[PDB]
């Protein structure tokens, strides 16, 4: 089946390993200039974005930072060993190592440069790693920008690996499997103290998809049902179908020349049907998938088998209409005719089931008591080992309900059937005899069903939610008859390998579910906090559903996806993702202001303002802050498209500051500055009512300018009427950028813990149930 | 006060109606109310104080539900119900005593004991049923 | 100076849809005492089909009200409410299509569409008044000229 | 607009019409398409305007 292939192909989790330090900045050599604009012989190292690709527009900048958040989440590792990143530092006095190779490149470039101070060379010579083998720790020197150091330190200090030992591996097995005396577990390895593993994130369903997501829950329950069918054991040593048919024929006394109901009793009795019924029952109870009863009212054996089925299985597991039809057939075919009561006139849509009315109306104690039990037989919702489970009644688990049913059936057999022909009573008696000749086998079958159910239930990790599903699994009552008639004395219990496989598949699905929830929640929360009001979030939820791997997104409407979005929006973000986003939020303004492609704005003043002196620019018309200027938000202007205010301010020469991520032209010409070209780039706003084309001029006046003599020969400080709201780069201090990154010297990470556990079963003849007695006791 | 009265009323009805041989239809609604009380009180820790010579008493509720399987109540059902009802009656009597021995000049109508003050929370409103006294 | 038929503010902001949702959410929890259970399930699941589109229906109501207001700003003759002889037949299946297929793409009248609608309305109103004037003038002239 | 195929499948799965005994099984979801939605939008706004 393709559903089983999809559900069993989900890998646990792709483990991420870091190969290089995450970096947003790098050192770069720049020519520096004197306070008068003359180029100094020495250069200087400055921090510059490694990939300067920031876009135009504040909204686009926030989109860029959401993309950067996605990138950082992708690059965040599960664990890290810094010796893998370690490379030789060729200028180290002790011939030590540093991390990463990018740090080594920076060190080589700084050391080989003739302009480097001797103190920096001394410092590079002292850069080496320290190994504490006793503590399994290693510290490596690294050169990182403070934001880069923050990110890499967070990665180092928030790894997902935990110590692994034999006790942890053993406790990874469900507590109920370990407590079971029918399984013997063994190990042949002592895991070292350097062993590591990553815990699955087995948080229970935070979306409550069992509540009001009926199609998605139908898909989930179908997948669970298919997996449960795959793991339910096959019945062994079933009674031979031919011999059982012969015995049934002898008991029924079939007559060739007479038309008899008892003939239909033999319909659909085979081992395939018995195995299908066993699998269907256990898988439906495990996945909590609603079942539908298929039967022919003319087959009374189907009705007796249905009596047993309703005795053992809680009635909420069946769709109401099918249960009502089966109960009505049982009442009007077996019970009321036996007791001489008028045929029940049952109304479709009655609040009470037929068995409840019969219980009120039947005066026989055994029949009425069995009816009451069937009416009130429910699952028990119990949280076991942190998982919600549907537990069967203990009398079902030990098989005493079979005895109560047999008491009711024997009372029915003793009735006279006053209003029916004697052959009708004969047929009912013959069906009851077929069922009651296998009383011990029925007790054994009930106990086997209950034990297999609870043993496979111990392997479920997600809460077992009892809610009727959209679609049902059809259960033929002839298959129930086959199971009742062909079950032998052979005990079949889930194999330890089958239990481990089922548990591992459940764990993988649960972990994938939780991880995809975390990813979607982080993305949604980041988009909301980044004020991305034009972003339609359907894509995020669509990717989430696609990555769950069991839904067909083509069948999911957009309204359901947005309901999923609303539910995800209310969940808190995972700690690591939340802290990474906090770092990005804290440092995004600085990262943006580090870009050379965009400026933070432009101040249009209408007075001469002296160009600022900055060593990496000479004279430059940069504004460090927008103080004393009215601000026009360019994002708001572009969103609303109302240019009345900006047009009026530009026409009236009113000083203003246009704020927003803007591209700028760098102009080193002194003659251009004297010509006042920077003030000529705003009339297009009035002409065309567009600001996306705005590109203010950033003057860079220094000795590299062709006409710099004007500055030098006239003791003249350049002035401009327009300024570019921009920041200057931070200097690269090699000593300050050195950080000792600490990690574990070495460890080994293991994926499948149960691979280290070899489990076997006791002889099935001696397998016991919760009550300490053997599951099957017939000879 | 309504929650405490409802607890006492449920316990009295359980004592009077959960008797050997009685039809379950005679107690179905009573059993449902009793199980609702069990669910509501489960997981809650109560304390009746040491004012005067009243002993300080701590109450924990971790009871299972009453069954719904018997057509007629038998001796075992009555015994289990009796155990649960005895514990609950002891708790209710101690709460009533702790409330009776306390008084306030500012708000004398409001609950004074901490147990009754806790029972005045919304989570216990489910216990409330027929108020006919 | 133009009479206008305007909607309740709760329709304009789409808030009343919540109430609708509220109401039909209750209908999804109801017992339907004597109804057959499969038909009851189908009815309740259809009720939930409409209920779970609360956001889409609020958006649709706001869009419809905004479009109505914007196009009504272009009406120049009094919007007189009269029960007409013939009607426009509206299929409830089309209503179901609109409710179940509306997304989140806002569509408002184009400025040129609004100007064209206003121009057509103004032209019709002006022609109506001018032809009334011509008819009245000719009738009055015929009467005052004793053209019996 | 929402994909007609996806919404139709969703409505069919939720309503479970085939499992009922309704004499009109096919007619239930007939007329549910984008053209009908546009017609409804136009009809409602135009009727209110006129």
């Amino acid at each position: 089946e393709s559903i089983l292939k999809k559900l069993e192909d989900i890998k646990p989790e792709q483990v991420k390993k870091q190969t290089k330090l995450f970096r947003i900045f790098e050192p770069r050599q720049l020519p520096v200039y004197r306070a008068n604009g003359e180029k100094e012989l020495r250069n200087r190292w400055y921090w510059k974005l490694k990939r300067d690709t920031l876009p135009d527009g504040d909204y686009d900048v926030r989109e860029y930072f959401l993309n950067l958040y996605d990138q950082v989440l992708t690059e965040m590792p599960d664990y890290l060993l810094l010796k893998d990143m370690a490379v030789e530092n060729k200028n180290s006095r002790d011939a030590g190592k540093v991390v990463d190779s990018e740090t080594a490149a920076i060190c080589d470039a700084i050391f080989q440069d003739e302009e480097t101070e001797g103190v920096v060379r001394r410092f590079i010579a002292e850069m080496r790693q320290r190994v504490q083998a006793d503590r399994n720790v290693v510290n490596y020197p690294s050169i990182l920008h403070p934001i880069d150091h923050a990110f890499n330190e967070y990665f180092l200090q928030h790894q997902l690996v935990e110590p692994l030992n034999n006790d942890i591996i053993f406790n990874y097995i469900p507590e109920r499997i370990r407590n079971d005396v029918n399984y013997i577990l063994n190990m042949d390895r002592n895991l070292p103290s350097t062993a590591r593993y990553i815990r699955p994130n087995l948080l229970q369903d935070r979306l409550n998809l069992h509540d009001n997501f009926e199609s998605l829950w139908d898909t989930i329950t179908t997948s669970n049902y298919i997996l449960a069918r795959s793991v339910v054991p096959d019945l062994k040593e079933l009674v031979s179908t031919e011999a059982q048919i012969q015995k049934m024929s002898q008991d029924l006394q079939l007559e060739a020349l007479t038309i008899q109901s008892e003939t239909q009793f033999l319909t659909g009795i085979n081992s395939q049907a018995a195995n299908d019924c066993f699998k269907t029952l256990i898988a439906a109870m495990l996945s909590q998938r609603t079942m539908s009863l298929d039967f022919v009212t003319t087959n009374y054996m189907s009705l007796i088998s249905g009596m047993w089925l309703l005795t053992v299985v809680p009635n909420d597991m069946f769709i109401r209409e099918s249960l009502v039809a089966c109960q009505l057939a049982i009442i009007n075919t077996i019970i009321y005719p036996a007791f001489g009561m008028q045929r029940m006139h049952y109304r479709n849509g009655d609040p009470q089931t037929p068995f409840q009315i019969a219980e009120q109306q039947i005066q026989n104690f055994q029949v009425a008591n069995w009816l009451h039990f069937v009416n009130n037989n429910q699952f028990r919702q119990v949280v076991i080992d942190g998982v919600l489970n549907q537990v069967l009644n203990d009398n079902i688990r030990n098989g005493h309900v079979v005895n109560q049913l047999m008491e009711a059936l024997m009372q029915l057999s003793r009735q006279q059937f006053p209003t029916m022909p004697v052959d009708y009573k004969r047929s009912i008696q013959r069906g009851i005899l077929l069922l009651s000749n296998r009383l011990g086998q029925l007790v054994d079958l009930t106990r086997l069903l209950a034990y297999n159910y609870e043993t496979l239930m111990a392997c479920i990790t997600m809460n077992m939610q009892h809610v009727q599903t959209l679609t049902t699994e059809k259960l033929q009552l002839t298959s129930v008859t086959s199971l009742c008639m062909l079950i032998g004395n052979a005990t079949v219990i889930p194999s330890p390998q089958t239990l481990f496989h089922y548990y591992n598949v459940n764990v993988n699905f649960h972990s994938n579910y939780n991880e995809r929830i975390n990813d979607a929640v982080a993305i949604i929360t980041a988009a909301n906090r980044l004020n991305l009001y034009q972003k339609k979030m359907k894509s995020i939820v669509e990717d989430f559903l696609k990555r769950l791997q069991i839904f067909d997104i083509s069948r999911v409407p957009d309204d359901q996806m947005y309901r999923l979005r609303d539910r995800l929006r209310l969940l808190p973000v995972e700690i690591r993702r939340l802290d990474i986003f906090n770092l990005i939020l804290m440092n995004m303004e600085q990262i943006e202001r580090a870009s050379d492609k965009i400026a933070q704005g432009v101040i249009i003043a209408y007075r001469d303002m002296q160009l600022e002196r900055d060593e990496m620019y000479g004279y430059v018309n940069i504004a460090r802050n927008l103080d004393g200027f009215q601000q026009i938000n360019l994002e708001e202007l572009m969103r609303t498209g109302d240019y009345a205010q900006i047009t009026n301010m530009l026409l009236n020469n009113q000083p203003v500051a246009l704020v927003g991520a803007l591209p700028f032209i760098t102009d080193s010409s002194v003659i251009s500055l004297v010509a006042k070209l920077d003030a000529t780039v705003f009339a297009q706003i009035v002409k065309l009512r567009k600001v996306d084309t705005l590109k203010p001029i950033l003057y860079k006046i220094n000795s590299d300018s062709n006409d710099f003599y004007l500055v030098a020969n006239y003791d003249w400080v350049p002035t401009s009427t327009t300024k570019v709201y921009k920041q200057i780069p931070q200097q690269f201090d090699f000593r300050a950028s050195m950080h000792m990154l600490t990690s574990n010297l070495t460890f080994t990470v293991y994926s499948d813990l149960l691979a280290f556990v070899s489990a076997d079963t006791v002889e099935p003849i001696n397998a016991v149930a919760f009550d300490n007695m053997r599951i099957m006791n017939e000879l | 006060m309504d929650v405490l009265y409802s607890l006492s009323k449920t316990l009295k009805d359980a004592r009077d109606k959960i008797v050997e041989g009685t039809l379950y239809s005679n107690v179905s609604d009573l059993i449902q109310q009793f199980n609702q009380m069990i669910i509501t009180m489960n997981g809650n820790e109560f304390q009746t104080g040491g004012i005067g010579n009243l002993p300080i008493r701590n109450w924990n509720f971790d009871f299972g539900l009453l069954g719904t399987t018997l057509l007629n109540l038998d001796a075992n059902y009555v015994e289990t119900a009796r155990n649960t009802i005895d514990y609950f009656v002891d708790f209710v009597d101690n709460v009533c005593m702790d409330e009776m021995v306390r008084e306030s000049q500012r708000n004398g109508i409001a609950p004074q004991s901490d147990s009754l003050r806790k029972l005045s929370g919304i989570k216990f409103k489910r216990i409330n049923f027929d108020n006919s006294s």
